[PDB]
């Protein structure tokens, strides 16, 4: 029987959170992720750091469809960010979709992701998340949003950032290209531009992963005859769509 | 077996202190300053956003002044997703009043339960506690305007003005300095930006660090309205009191 | 049958000895009043073993309830124990119409009728059991505060007597009691058959009867 | 529907001496029109100096003895050997049988032997322990057939004295061990003619000061 | 509570001189259909008993599985499991009758009578009853459904009291058990030609009798039976 | 740390001796069984002269025919006097019969060894359970938080506790009459007690086959002091 | 050492100090003495008083008609594990109708004990017994220690000073053994084996505890004047 | 759950954090009881580290359980909550079962209980909170004032004190206390009652609040005036 009720996080004499602090720290090892939102849309966008080229890289999907509408990335430990995917999913169901019979809106999805990382963090015998979370999604009432998720349940909107590894010059590769104007192409164009100065090795279509979160696509709904489903707004781009945009760089 | 690693959360100091309780008032001490400033005609909530950036995006942002219902609000010092966790279940427990005895929650009935909870997990469990201070903004027929605080321990009191997070001790002699009884609203709302104002870390009090709400009764006949003000408010009532 | 009634010099209580299953008379020599203590009295109606069980449990509680207060139950406490208790119980079968009897000095003397259903009445006359119709007429017209013990005494007899005559489910033998403040006392078992023709004679009642 | 209840028939009779006490039943173990067993022993000796039978259902029935029975066995592991004394035996077995208030044993209890005095005891139990100490007591199938006549002649119940014609009762004379014995006999003669469910054997238990002692009689087997 | 589906009709058994009998036929009904014709109904446990079972055959399995366990559980971390820490008839019984007992005091009893036959260490002969009620009794014979009321009173004629045990020879009982499973066949409809016996002596053990059948039987009269009252022809 | 129920090398358990240094620091309770009865005495020890001392509770009936004394953490003494009067009222309604002191001790002394990682610690009390059955007379008991008890002709425990013993084992014998057990308890309370020895600072006890458990009052025991100082100046 | 706080921690070379400790209280406790013929088994026990004015603490619980034990070390675990094999007894008769045989609740107690051994928040009982018993096999001895090892003997001591006791039984058993059908001289030499364990005191009234089974003697406990014959 | 045995014996026979809670209590605000022969008064410090408090909401120093009983303490603020809570629906519960509210007694001996529990049960701390009970049982008109402490011991006083610097209010009060004549009157009471906290106190202003208790559910809080008239004619006399 778990014997561990107790905290496993808990106040150390200035003040700080360890546990906390440390898995911001496995975060800040983490390969880079980043978002832009544009009036238009909403696009994320990672590294596929392969871990031997014997590996198939795509069977590794680190941009992941929470909901129709709504797609998240991470930077930090991979299989805690897998487990969180798997959670949010369900959630986003038994929280929201089978009370309202619709999927939830962005902010609130992240408010339940957010509270899963919390209590990790006060519960008894576990550890916190050692990820951070860069989501991205869409609603009616609230248009376009882009979320962060750190391992304390914190989450914050944002125009634009960077987490992982080169997050700090991320942010300030951001600052300067970012306006309230961009169309979705321009947010595309400019994550590429801010996730080269991160990447050492090859950079192309099979490298990077990237989403986004734009127009509905009736193409990818599955069925056709209810005028008022017309398809996802999250598609992840395929090799040749990023490489594509690699020459107009 | 597990007992090696437990730091045993809820025990007493030789002194009599529990020690998780003031770490996390060490922890709160470093959070944004709030005020909260209690006026015949209403109350003032304000606090300070911590250090922010320019790609934040801020009129979707909430990190310090949450609605708990249409007559009580908070300001939060701390550790935000603790008081996440903290604020849901006080508007719960509102709502369960209201469905009980449809009357809404008087405010320090609502006050007290929070503070309960908090107090719970000193004293059992063997959990960290919540690393938060609230300040409690609401109105109710039986006592009018109020303010309270409560911190870590599950303590609370009263207050016509009251500050927690960073620097409440240059906070509250500032208040202290300036407040007097029979003070409006309008008044309350320069006293509470030009307390931040001086004792703020920052360079300077711009509408961007800044979250803002009051609680008056211009709301029409009798009753009261919440106000949570807008980025672009905030900018406006800087430059009315002076402050930029 | 069963009564009690509250008068000047405390609390009478008098019940008939009679048991039945069906027309089958299993035993003419029940004890109908349970001594819960030197100080309280119930009486037995409805079903014998949740009186007995019950009444006997009650005595316990008292008794704890003095070593924990360092004083005397009430009659009030008392009764309430026990109706709570029942009431817990409801819906699940339990048979009991009992009344508690005591004579406190905060109280003075006090009688409750309490009930398998969970009823819980305080009053000055009680009657309980198949009989209770023919001791309440006796009761009724005779009935005062100031009755002197040995009328107060006489009469509770004479009630359960006018039951045992008519019921056929009541008779054997009367037991009496007396409440007082500093506790009860037994006044006797009265067989039925040889009390009906010394008051038929004494009295000159039961005409209707040959002797 | 399963029925958990069954009847054994059998009677039992307890009488209460003046310094000993007779526990009686008959040994027929019967279900419907069908014999089960022509001796099947329904009263037992429960250790210190107490008898105990439970007639009706014999499944209940011996799993009460039984009860009783590992109860006694516990009271002197748990109260360094102590007698357990018969009045202590029968509020022991009210709590035994109210346990079982609302899946009743489907039983009329009677137990025998000597209070503290030294005096004779019978203790009489209804299914669910109400119960009382009594001197006369007869149970189970023909006991509506032998309580008239033990309240006549044991009690003296109706019998006046010669010549007073009804105002003298017959006076409450104290019977020997040999006469309860007779009475006890008769009583099941009797029964054995009138019940179909009474017959075969009549197994007598007697406890006295000096221990437990049995007498056996036939009884007519048709 | 449930009910009987695939049953056993009657077991019957008597004392003798140095033991026990039993007996018991191969038939599981279904309702009047004679469903099931090679049923062992007699159980032996070890070479001291033997437990004959009627009623339900689903609940039969399961006791005898039961059995079996005990039998490997007696034996655990147990040097003299085969000799004077072997199991006996009392042990068996009070164990059944236990768990009878238990069964129909939670509603849901194994739907069975059952007869355990054994010797017993001593010698002394062991016969005693249980059904799904947890009732229990002995008596010099024994005999479930049926054959309480027909075998019994045959039996009762060779046993009719305790006295009678030690002048009964193996031979007389085992012919009176023989002839009562000869009147059930005619008489119970549930009943089959078929049947095993099984014979618990303290001098020769348990010897155990199957494929037995029902022989001597008389139906020539038969012929002469015409109408049902002023039929000739 | 270490766990709660911890041997230590000698084969003790460490915090059943840690709790018997609590009770050597409790205030001193005496008891004397004599063939006339038990008396039981204690030293009250208020803290200050505002407490009201007759508000000291450390003489407890747990029913009419056993008495019980304390010592140590008293605090800890209310769940198993709660215990012990449950045990003697419960025994009685299920055998309409008083419970033998023995068997009320032993029951008392199955809660000890009850702690672990139940409650979670040992009790810091110690416990004279005096009283009388038909089958043993009279009888004191002296319960520990170790679950063990003995039987004692006479005791005392609390922090007079081993100066108190050495007086009782010179001064009891087999013919002691209850007045005599009486004067006894006093005196060796007046000599082990930090203060003058007086009514409103010690209380004593008895349990009579004939009249039971008794707490006596102030006049009484004040009485039993006077004649005590009386007898002294007389040699 | 740093391997004692508990009794799921090994030490490195593979021993259990809680369970050493335990041991270690019944070498603290008064001397207890068992042997058996092929008839009776006998136990004999040193009571142990607090002082002068105190009971000599009992040593000898009976646990069935036909089985009883003796005890040293922790006394409330011997109550413990006494009740504990009082029920099993009690088991066995009411739903078997069998007398529990000795060796069956030697392995009761063995896993038992155990369970105690190898759980965190447990500890282990600290008390040693020696039990005795009569059934379908005859007289039998067992000594049990609280690590759980549960032995059959002929004769054994267990507490302060038993090793004295334990050689004699030792040289004697040759002897002992066929002392059937004389419980007095069986008796005889059990106090003669506790004999030499003793120093500075001597058996007396209230000093001896002493019980006996065998083939038609239930367990049955002596003390007081009834054991002035053998003193 | 959690289990963890937190107040355990140490060698020298010391629960450490039973003692540790005594030390939360000692750090408490002043609190003191005095009963007259006819009534009870319960006197609070108030720390004045805290202006711009707003008094009207500020939790209360005394509170009633019933109508015929108070509650003062001093200690943790947020423990005493969780007593006061208890002992509300225990008086309660007692009215309802028993037909009569608490005695003072039974009241105290229950809290008492509820601390104790705290000091032997697994996974949870003692009480940082010393109690002072005041009342009148009902239909009796003899005051009653009890004490109780983080270890569970409770016991009567004629007055008494606890909270920080109550070493020496009790020096004022048992030099000033006399049992033979308990201050006869509401006034007597009060002020002896003001005077034994003026020893410790500062400002006689609104750092003391006082409360009065009469037979028969009389309960009354005194003003900051009225409080002040005895802190003004206090000093008047000493001047001498
Ligand atoms: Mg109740
Ligand atoms: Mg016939």
């Amino acid at each position: 029987t778990d014997r561990y009720s107790f905290s496993l996080t808990t106040f150390s004499p200035s003040g700080k959170l360890g546990q906390i602090d440390y898995a911001l720290t496995a975060v800040k090892q983490g390969v880079t992720s980043l978002g832009i939102k544009a009036t238009n849309g909403v696009v994320i966008a990672t590294e596929k750091k392969s871990s031997s080229p014997l590996a198939m890289s795509e069977t590794l999907s680190k941009v992941s469809l929470l909901t129709p509408d709504i797609g998240a990335v991470y930077s930090g430990m991979g299989p805690d960010y897998r487990v969180l995917v798997d959670k949010s999913r369900k959630v986003a169901h038994t929280s929201y979709k089978r009370i309202y019979g619709e999927y939830p809106p962005t902010k609130l999805l992240v408010s339940e992701v957010a509270k899963i990382m919390q209590e990790a963090t006060q519960s008894g015998g576990v550890r916190p998340f050692g990820v951070s979370l860069l989501i991205a999604g869409h609603d009616e009432f609230n248009g376009f949003s882009l979320y962060q998720v750190d391992p304390s349940g914190s989450y914050f909107p944002w125009k634009a950032t960077a987490i992982g590894k080169g997050s700090v010059a991320a942010k300030t590769f951001l600052e300067k290209r970012w306006n309230d104007e961009l169309e979705l192409e321009d947010a595309i164009h400019i994550a590429l531009l801010t996730l080269k100065e991160s990447v050492e090795g090859e950079f192309n279509g099979d490298t990077i992963e990237l989403a986004i979160i734009g127009d509905e696509n009736p193409d990818l709904l599955g069925y056709t005859g209810i005028p008022t489903d017309k398809g996802p707004r999250f598609r992840k781009l395929t090799s040749q769509e990023i490489n594509d945009r690699l020459e107009a760089l | 077996g597990s007992r090696r690693y437990d730091s045993r959360t809820t025990i007493f100091s030789p002194e009599g202190r529990l020690y998780q309780v003031e770490y996390a008032l060490e922890s709160i001490s470093h959070a944004g300053t709030a005020i909260g400033i209690m006026a015949s005609d209403g109350i003032v909530l304000a606090a300070e956003r911590k250090v922010t950036s320019t790609l934040l995006e801020q009129d979707t942002s909430t990190e310090k002044l949450y609605k708990l219902n249409d007559k009580i609000a908070v300001a939060v010092a701390g550790l935000t997703a603790d008081a996440e966790i903290l604020i849901n279940t006080a508007r719960i427990h509102a709502q369960n009043y209201l469905k009980t005895y449809n009357e809404d929650i008087p405010v320090e009935i609502l006050v007290r339960r929070l503070s309960d909870i908090k107090q719970g997990y000193t004293q059992h469990g063997g959990l960290r506690p919540f690393g938060v201070s609230f300040i409690y903004a609401g109105y109710d027929d039986r006592y009018g305007y109020q303010l309270y605080t409560s911190n870590p321990s599950g303590n609370y009191t009263g207050w016509k003005a009251i500050s927690v997070g960073a620097n409440t001790s240059a906070a509250q002699t500032l208040l202290q300095m300036d407040y007097k009884d029979d003070m409006k609203v309008d008044d309350a709302i320069e006293l509470a930006l030009k307390t931040l104002s001086k004792t703020t870390d920052s360079s300077a009090l711009t509408y961007d660090r800044l979250e803002f709400a009051t609680i008056r009764k211009g709301a029409n006949d009798g009753e009261v309205y919440q106000k949570i003000f807008k980025p672009q408010e905030i900018k406006d009532i800087l430059v009315k009191t002076g402050i930029t | 049958t069963t009564l009690a009634f509250r008068f000047q010099g405390g609390i009478i209580v008098a019940v008939d000895s009679r048991a039945t299953a069906g027309n089958w008379v299993a035993s003419q020599t029940v004890k109908k009043v349970i001594e819960i203590n030197p100080f309280l009295l119930g009486t037995m109606a409805g079903g014998a073993a949740d009186c007995q069980f019950w009444e006997t449990w009650l005595g316990s509680q008292c008794r704890l309830h003095e070593l924990r207060e360092k004083e005397r139950i009430s009659v009030a406490a008392a009764s309430k124990i026990l109706s709570n208790l029942v009431y817990q119980y409801k819906g699940a079968g339990l048979s009991m119409g009992t009344m508690i009897c005591g004579y406190t000095r905060k109280e003075g003397p006090t009688i409750y009728y309490v009930d398998s259903d969970g009823t819980r009445l305080k009053g000055d006359i009680f009657c309980v059991g198949s009989g209770q119709t023919f001791a309440y007429g006796v009761l009724d017209s005779n009935y005062k505060w100031d009755l002197s013990v040995e009328d107060a005494l006489y009469l509770g007899k004479r009630s359960i007597l006018a039951a045992a005559h008519r019921d056929a489910y009541s008779g054997g033998s009367v037991n009496l009691y007396h409440v007082t403040e500093d506790g009860w006392i037994y006044h006797g078992n009265h067989d039925v058959g040889e009390l009906f023709w010394k008051v038929k004679e004494e009295e000159g009642s039961f005409n209707n009867v040959i002797g | 529907q399963f029925n958990p209840y069954g009847d054994n028939g059998g009677t039992i009779l307890g009488i209460a001496g003046e310094d000993f006490a007779v526990l009686a039943g008959d040994t027929r173990n019967i279900t419907d029109y069908s014999i089960n067993s022509r001796y099947e022993p329904k009263v037992f000796d429960c250790g210190d100096n107490i008898v105990m039978s439970a007639n009706g259902f014999a499944a209940d029935g011996d799993a009460l003895v039984k009860r009783f029975k590992n109860s006694v066995k516990w009271y002197h592991f748990d109260h360094n050997d102590k007698k357990l004394s018969i009045n202590s035996a029968a509020r022991n077995i009210q709590h035994l049988l109210y346990g079982k208030r609302f899946f009743p044993y489907y039983v009329h209890t009677i137990i025998a032997g000597l209070d503290e005095d030294g005096k004779g005891a019978v203790y009489s139990f209804d299914p669910v322990g109400s119960y009382e100490r009594e001197q006369c007591r007869a149970g189970g199938a023909a006991a509506s057939l032998i309580m008239p006549f033990l309240d006549n002649q044991v009690n003296f119940k109706n019998q006046y004295e010669p010549g007073t014609n009804g105002k003298v009762k017959k006076p409450l004379k104290y019977l020997s061990v040999e006469e309860v014995i007779k009475l006890v006999r008769d009583s099941f003669t009797s029964a054995t003619e009138r019940h179909i469910q009474v017959g075969d054997g009549l197994e007598i238990l007697i406890v006295t000061k000096d221990g437990v002692r049995k007498e056996f009689y036939e009884l007519k087997r048709d | 509570t449930q009910q009987p589906i695939v049953t056993g009709t009657s077991v019957i058994s008597m004392k003798y001189d140095n033991g026990v009998i039993i007996a018991a036929d191969n038939l599981g009904s279904y309702g009047s259909l004679l469903r099931f014709n090679g049923v062992e109904r007699l159980i032996p446990v070890g070479d001291n008993t033997v437990v004959g079972i009627s009623g339900d055959i689903s609940d039969m399995q399961h006791i005898e599985r039961l059995l079996k366990d005990l039998v490997t559980e007696n034996a655990y971390d147990n040097p003299l499991a085969d000799a004077e820490e072997a199991l006996e008839p009392s042990y068996i019984f009070e164990y059944l009758a236990t768990v009878m007992y238990q069964r129909r005091s939670k509603m849901n009893p194994l739907w069975n009578a059952i007869i355990v036959a054994g010797v017993q260490s001593n010698g002394d002969q062991f016969l005693r009853y249980v059904n799904l009620l947890g009732v229990t009794y002995s008596s010099p014979t024994l005999a479930t459904g049926f054959g309480a009321h027909m075998a019994n009173p045959l039996l009762r004629k060779v046993v009719d009291r305790e006295s009678d045990i030690p002048k009964t020879t193996v031979q007389v009982a085992e012919e009176a058990i023989v002839n009562a499973m000869r009147v059930l066949y005619y008489r119970d409809a549930r009943s089959s030609r078929n049947f095993s016996l099984a014979i618990i002596d303290k001098n020769t053990g348990l010897t155990f009798k199957k494929n037995l059948q029902v022989e001597n039987m008389k139906w020539d009269f038969a012929k002469d039976i015409k109408g049902y009252g002023t039929q000739k022809i | 740390d270490r766990g709660v129920s911890t041997f230590s090398p000698e084969g003790r358990l460490f915090q059943v001796e840690y709790s018997l240094e609590a009770i050597k620091l409790g205030s001193t309770a005496i008891g004397i069984a004599t063939k006339e009865g038990v008396v039981l005495g204690v030293e009250k020890r208020a803290t200050s002269p505002l407490l009201e001392s007759d508000s000291i509770e450390k003489i407890v009936e747990i029913d009419r025919h056993i008495g019980c004394a304390m010592s140590g953490l008293t605090a800890d003494a209310r769940s198993m006097i709660e215990h012990a009067r449950t045990a003697a009222v419960t025994h009685n309604l299920y055998y309409d019969e008083d419970i033998n002191v023995e068997s009320l001790t032993q029951s008392v002394c199955d809660l000890a060894l009850r702690f672990g990682e139940l409650m979670s610690r040992p009790f810091g009390v110690a416990l004279l359970i005096a009283g009388h059955d038909a089958d043993d007379g009279y009888q004191l008991f002296h319960a520990e938080p170790s679950g063990t008890f003995y039987r004692y002709n006479a005791k005392a425990i609390g922090s007079g506790s081993e100066g108190a013993q050495a007086e009782l084992l010179n001064e009891w014998h087999s013919s002691l009459t209850l007045k005599e057990a009486e004067l006894l308890v006093l005196k060796i309370l007046k000599q082990v007690m930090e203060e003058k020895l007086d009514e409103n600072n010690a209380q004593l006890s008895c349990i009579t086959k004939q009249d039971g458990f008794k707490i006596y009052d102030n006049e009484k025991t004040a009485e039993l002091i006077k004649e005590l100082k009386e007898k002294e100046a007389a040699e | 050492n740093n391997y004692d706080g508990d009794t799921v921690t090994f030490s490195p070379t593979g021993r259990l100090f809680q369970v050493e400790y335990a041991l270690e209280a019944i070498k603290q406790g008064s001397v207890t003495v068992g042997l058996r013929s092929n008839t009776h088994a006998v136990l004999v026990a040193l009571k142990r008083n607090a002082d002068e004015l105190s009971s000599y603490q009992k040593k000898i619980i009976k646990c069935d008609e036909h089985m009883g034990l003796s005890l040293a070390g922790l006394a409330p675990d011997a109550r413990v594990l006494s009740n504990y094999l009082r029920q099993q007894c009690n088991y066995s008769s009411l739903v078997f109708n069998r007398k529990l045989a000795v060796e069956r609740a030697g392995h009761l107690l063995c896993d038992k004990a155990q369970k105690n051994t190898q759980s965190y928040g447990g500890r282990p009982y600290g008390v040693g017994l020696l039990i005795i018993g009569y059934d379908k096999s005859g007289a039998h001895l067992l000594e049990f220690q609280p690590s759980g090892n549960v032995t059959e003997l002929y004769g054994t001591a267990i507490g302060a000073r038993s090793q004295g006791a334990k050689t004699y039984l030792e040289r004697t058993l040759d002897t002992f053994i066929k002392i059937d059908g004389n419980p007095d001289e069986l008796i005889k030499a059990g106090v003669e084996a506790i004999s030499q364990s003793l120093r500075d005191e001597s058996l007396t009234v209230d000093n001896l505890s002493i019980a006996i089974v065998g083939k038609d003697t239930p367990f049955t406990i002596y003390d007081g004047e009834a054991v002035a014959k053998y003193i | 759950g959690y289990d963890r045995a937190l107040s355990i014996f140490s060698p020298d026979g010391h629960i450490f954090q039973v003692e540790y809670a005594l030390e939360a209590v000692k750090r408490g605000t002043c609190a003191v009881g005095v009963k007259g022969k006819n009534c009870v008064v319960l006197g609070c410090e108030r720390r004045s580290t805290l202006k711009l408090q707003d008094t009207r909401i500020t939790p209360s120093k005394v509170s009633k359980i019933d109508s015929h009983v108070v509650l003062s303490f001093s200690g943790l603020n947020a423990d005493s909550r969780i007593l006061i809570e208890k002992a509300r629906v225990e008086a309660q519960s007692h009215r309802l079962t028993l037909e009569d509210p608490v005695t003072v007694e039974y009241l105290t001996r229950y809290v008492a209980g509820v601390q104790q529990r705290y000091t032997q049960s697994g996974g949870v701390r003692p009480f940082g909170v010393s109690t002072l009970i005041a009342g009148f049982d009902p239909r009796d008109d003899e005051p009653k004032l009890y004490q109780t402490e983080p270890s569970g011991i409770y016991s009567s006083w004629s007055a008494q004190t606890i909270g920080r610097n109550s070493k020496t209010v009790r020096e004022f009060l048992e030099k000033n206390y006399d049992r033979k004549e308990p201050p006869a009157t509401v006034e007597e009471c009060v002020k002896l009652t003001v005077r034994s906290l003026l020893e410790v106190v500062q400002t006689g202003a609104k750092n003391i609040e006082i409360t009065v208790v009469k037979p028969d559910s009389d309960i009354v809080a005194l003003s900051s005036e009225e409080i002040n008239q005895y802190v003004t004619q206090i000093e008047q006399e000493k001047q001498e």
